[PDB]
């Protein structure tokens, strides 16, 4: 029995120190929602293989997770929202591995539970206060870049792979000079037989400094320090530092501990730390199993990364805009307010942890800028693909069109034009003084 | 070349009416409003000269616009920018910053390469006008 | 167009150097399997935002993944198996982050593809040859333990949490003395307010040495070195080493780079390295998205861990026995032969990488030993929960029953008794000379 | 106490017929078969004395059983074990090892605690019989 | 002094017919052909300005020659070079690079010696024309 | 018996993973070629001192080298080509010492074999994939130098020895300024009573930077870091690095392990690594014993050096041009095709290892440039001796003549002139605008 073993407590009162989780539970055909919740609770805590004297040597109750609330998923008769409470003393301070191990690991249910997704977490203030939060954060990153009141612009180098150091630097230089604030290594580009990492870093720095001298702006290139071992990541991070890079990147696949290690390094060495997280990882459009991205957003803001890809509403990624708005809030706000439509199940105080910058990447172009400003706000990095590199007039020109479109939309937003309704005419008034933009707009309206 | 520091530097230079509408934005955001100027246009020159103090609790753009034009008259061969500071908790910082005057001509920057260990280079940029004293610039 | 852009090549000939992936693809309602495969291929390689001059500066074709074979999933009209080839030069040698980033990251398909699971990988010999493989491996681990011809026995400390160092060591000592080869820290037990890690390690070592002096065997306790940063993991690993521990453990949630870093440390310091991986992680019983566990098994054997939980067939985890047999083969064999029923889609030579030991954990007891020996073989660690700690006669006694049952079944296997059919009578002949086993057998036959 | 090194040491001592059936197993696994003996029963004593060489290419358990009993007669107050070595590629090692003789009485081990830095201890175990010369043991 | 970056810079400046024969070479090597120009002639200035994109799949030297002469007209007081890029696997890089225009006069470089630890010196070279803005060079 | 012990297997099938060797075997007067091959095979593997029980504890066959093919040397009745196969698992990954120890060490034959030379090796792809290959490589070295489409020019300082630091720097400066891309330390010049190494390095750097400021080119001087111990080599390497040298050199006599150590250092510190190997070492024009230079070329490309002296066809070294062409291919090509006339006995895939630059050194002058371009190609460093220093007009002038002759020949090659037939008229048209070359050509045509 699980409901009778302590694990189900409808009368439990949550404390300000509890860690809370909301699971979307799908119970075994002919099993009770209460027993299902209880199972999930009892598995992610004290595993009852029946009768254990050694429990009575400890304050047993304290270590047991409590299923305290179950609601039917509205619009789905067979799925339930189970709310579970965990005592703060179960968790290692400052450790994402320990948090994730504790919650999504122990949580079984073979006989009572058919499917389980983690939807949201309420990390209590005193727990959050044990984490560094973003190495830099939005406010500091903007002070370092001297860039205020607009989204930042970036793109990945095209092609992803195959360019030598020198031809790679060429792209970086053209794009930066043309208008972009940042260029980036692809998540795949680490160190490979077609190009090892040291020459890339060396030519990139030349490109970046050339571009700053040609524009009078701070410029950056996300040098990918992702590697197989920590010592190797440190070596790559240490060259970015040495050469004066403003920014590096890491791939979420390095995993939690390497991320925390890197977040602390970026804090200690004045480096902006961009995290790459695949928008369409095979582990994507689930309703059944896994964990929702909002939970990743909470943990990564706690770990201490400065940028993470959060989604668009439009373009190629077909997001529910209100769910996305919910990911942005998680990343940016000092306090989150429950709002079921955004998929935020808990109020949450962020304990003055710094802000992470959302990144919008994926099939976006200059003709959607009104929708992009309207859905995503001004604290965002917008990343355009062959939206820049494949301008018929050159990479510089592609960059210029994106940058003009952005400034023009922000100017109209600030003037209080109904830029969502009048967005196309706004872009067309801008293109009038800007041939590269005129050329950009014609291209993505004729068919594509 | 055109220096592209500033929120709107990829747009044409702002007219007085456009400038007015941006002051209105800042007013409704409840920002302090500062006017700063410089003729050392290095991207890491964080501290331009202040033209007066920032204006607090502003309700009418006209006094802001008057000081912009007074600075334009006193300092026409300088960069002049308008900055909006937020005092909102967890921001406490500039949230908008745009050019309202540029010199008639920008010569740009020199790139210096000091050769270091192996293939690494230590870089400096030096604005050409800074090779001259302040009163001879632009 | 994706099928017309190079990405679909039905005539492609795979090379011995190619990295191959098999995805289970579910195409968008009214999209073609060929276009779906092509999309997956074209996303996990050169992202075609249409027209990019810079491609012509590189040997473009080389960097493009090839969809080369599509089969309808037999028993599922709407799902397809897409086989994709990747050139070896795309991949950083020795890097799991790079492999996983390359394959499951870039792989999108918003408009053509509804769902995608990675089912299997063919890592080519020359690639595998770039990885360390298990720090110790099965053969060496058995030479260090002086334990041949039988599964090893372990259990997790009960309760998971709350015992002080001294009462924690007590359990470890009783269980080891009673018969178990190993005791383990729970994956949740790192360092927490109820117990910090140094005192645990210190009392555990006393227990382990007491148990060796009481039995004349090598004994071990998996000390969990899981921590938030690399320096912290190293500190914990360095105390296990200093105190003479035979074995440590890490949680898969530390992530790939910390795992590789730890695998190299365990190789260099003569330490057996057990990896904890949740058998029922929310990311479990999927048919739709994610990646199949056999792929994790390949990557972890390459990374270099010595133990990983691979499943049971029986007990609480309701596995398809033939799929499980497939996970074991991945871990243990020097060569894998395609076998669709086991879910192995490729032949694969393991390039003389050492063997990883499967761990069977989860609702198993001494009365199923015949099924356990028959399904799982002799190279396995069998972990029994309150199957030991909650014996009415004591922890020592619980350990003894499990150990006798195991030896008795292996003895009958070696005598060529049809131990699967006559398993209950075999256990009953053993219990005749063993009261603890008699007591164990009565308990799990009366009801449970 | 009972020393529980060996594959079957939690079972009662094996009869000659049980021993015969284990030799048959090894024969069908195509193992080399060795007989080793010791009266230093430390778990890290990797090298027991060999009673003759291992037997290769064996087809009949009787000659194996004869040598086990000859060792039992020559060395009755010793531990005696039978080892099966595999030459299979990627194994090349013992795959079975079991006791076929124990001394009549086992006194066990001494635990030595040498106190080291802070709270750490360096441990040794010493089999009690090893405090005596070989010919006085058991 | 004469700057000797370039494959043929120790030869006299190439005539249009010599230039034509080098384009033919690149065509038969199946190279992409780029035209780049600069008036910062530092040897570590890896990135000259591109005059248009590189020309791919070229079969007739005339359009290449036309763009060389158009660049010569627009940028006569610049260095102008022609680059041939190979996409051949395991090369993927420039395999020829030669000057097709030099300024009428080259002043050369300044050598800077920053004194460091013991007797070591950190060196920079600075092209003299780079002490002036781009539009005042040569 | 050796042919009857397993070592001769005419029916053996080579695998893609085997390491293969081709020995030129001269059997004892009145011994059989089959027994001779077998002896060589059986000596470089499991030494049969007759009857060894301990073999049966191992997969014995695996460790035995197989003589699998014997051919009579065409044009030599008494000599045979023996082809021997070795399993990949015999070899330590990444270790030249282990490879050379394994192959040319164990290989005896007192009673059956009179003389033995190793002619060629087929290193399998998966083995090659375990080595770094060139620290820099040709493509990257040219990107760093900004030098494309022509050979590079160098010379050794004359005299070899005796100049003070300051007078030594003088020569370096004159030669570099005059046209040469590189100047070099002699292999003999390390650190000696007439000149210690630190002052040399310090004055050389001044010369090199003066020469770059006088030409607008990247200039280099091979600073010799050769020393008696590793710590000493590291100290010398670390000063070259600190002072900003583009290139260092080492002598092949430091030996394999110091070479690998240095190759890894040059990769990690962005340094071109030139290897000096004596063209006429006493160990030179053999047909009987030793190993052929093509094998050294394979191992050094694997170890990771960036330049090695490969020979000329003409000048003072009297090479067979087709054998030399074979050394160049070994160094430069991504795949080697069997070609008996070039002395390449195996096809070989280079597994995307970087290219080593051949160096042509030895009694060459500006009047042979057509032959040099024709035999050696454009990826080569041509080193001229007193061909530069002993120009009657000065070192600068000597350098200029060599550089003009080179550019003029490459220009004629690109124009498709039959530069081999019309080479003298090409040089004479160049000398018309170049007095230093006119003077050079008159000097080496009047007598010498
Ligand atoms: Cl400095
Ligand atoms: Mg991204
Ligand atoms: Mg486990
Ligand atoms: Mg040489």
């Amino acid at each position: 029995p699980y409901a009778k073993m302590g694990y189900w407590n409808p009368d439990y009162q949550v404390k300000d120190t509890d860690v809370l989780a909301l699971f979307r539970v799908t119970p075994q055909p002919g099993v009770d929602p209460i027993e299902a919740a209880a199972a999930v609770a009892g598995e992610s805590s004290t595993a009852t293989w029946t009768v254990v004297w050694t429990d009575l040597l400890t304050a047993a109750d304290l270590y047991r997770a409590k299923a305290y609330k179950v609601d039917q998923v509205p619009n789905n008769p067979e799925q339930y929202f189970a709310y579970i409470a965990y005592e703060l003393d179960l968790f290692e301070e400052g450790s994402i591995a320990n948090l994730t191990a504790s919650i999504i690991g122990n949580v079984f249910g073979f006989k009572a539970v058919k499917a389980l997704r983690l939807e949201d977490m309420r990390l209590p203030f005193a727990y959050i206060k044990t984490f560094q939060g973003p190495a830099t954060g939005v406010i500091l990153e903007r002070e370092r870049l001297d860039k205020f009141g607009r989204p930042l612009l970036g793109c990945t180098t095209k092609p992803k792979l195959g360019l030598s150091g020198k031809n790679y630097g060429r792209v970086v230089y053209e794009a930066l000079k043309g208008g972009l604030d940042f260029v980036k290594d692809d998540e795949n580009i680490n160190s490979q037989p077609f190009m090892r990492w040291r020459e890339r870093y060396l030519f990139v720095m030349e490109a970046v400094n050339k571009a700053a001298a040609a524009t009078g702006e701070v410029k950056g290139h996300y040098l990918n320090v992702t590697a197989a071992t920590m010592e190797e990541m440190y070596a790559r991070a240490q060259l970015a530092k040495e050469l004066g890079s403003v920014i590096i990147m890491i791939d979420l696949v390095i995993g939690y501990t390497a991320i925390q290690t890197m977040a602390k390094w970026a804090r200690d060495n004045d480096m902006i730390l961009h995290l790459h997280r695949a928008g369409n990882s095979t582990y994507s459009r689930q309703k059944n199993h896994g964990m929702n991205f909002r939970v990743i957003c909470k943990w990564m803001r706690m770990a201490g990364v400065d940028h993470i890809h959060a989604g668009t509403v439009v373009g190629k990624l077909e997001g529910d805009p209100i769910i996305t708005r919910g990911f942005y809030k998680t990343l940016l706000l000092p306090k989150l307010e429950r709002n079921l439509q955004e998929g935020l199940f808990f109020d949450m105080d962020w304990a003055s942890l710094r802000k992470v910058m959302p990144v919008a990447s994926g099939g976006i172009h200059a003709g959607q800028m009104h929708q992009l400003i309207h859905y995503l706000g001004e604290d965002v990095v917008l990343q355009f693909g062959g939206g820049t590199i494949g301008h018929p007039d050159g990479i510089q020109s592609g960059a210029t069109a994106n940058r003009v479109a952005l400034e023009a939309m922000i100017l109209a937003r600030n003037e209080n034009r109904d830029f969502l309704t009048e967005g196309p005419e706004i872009l067309r008034e801008a293109a009038k003084n800007c041939g590269a933009l005129r050329t950009a707009l014609d291209l993505w309206k004729d068919i594509t | 070349m055109r220096i592209t520091q500033g929120t709107f530097s990829f747009l044409p230079d702002l007219t007085d009416e456009q400038i007015k509408k941006q002051i209105d934005y800042m007013i409704s955001k409840k920002l302090a409003i500062g006017i700063e100027y410089t003729n050392d246009i290095h991207p890491r020159n964080s501290f331009w000269e202040m033209w007066g103090l920032p204006l607090f609790e502003v309700t009418d753009p006209a006094p802001v616009l008057f000081e912009i034009n007074a600075c334009r008259k006193a300092k026409s061969n300088f960069y002049i920018k308008v900055v909006g500071f937020s005092s909102e908790r967890g921001i406490e910082s500039t949230i908008i910053s745009f050019i309202v005057n540029r010199p008639k001509h920008e010569p740009g920057f020199n790139l210096i390469r000091q050769e270091d260990k192996s293939r690494s280079i230590k870089y400096s940029i030096q604005a050409y006008e800074t090779y001259k004293p302040e009163d001879q610039r632009y």
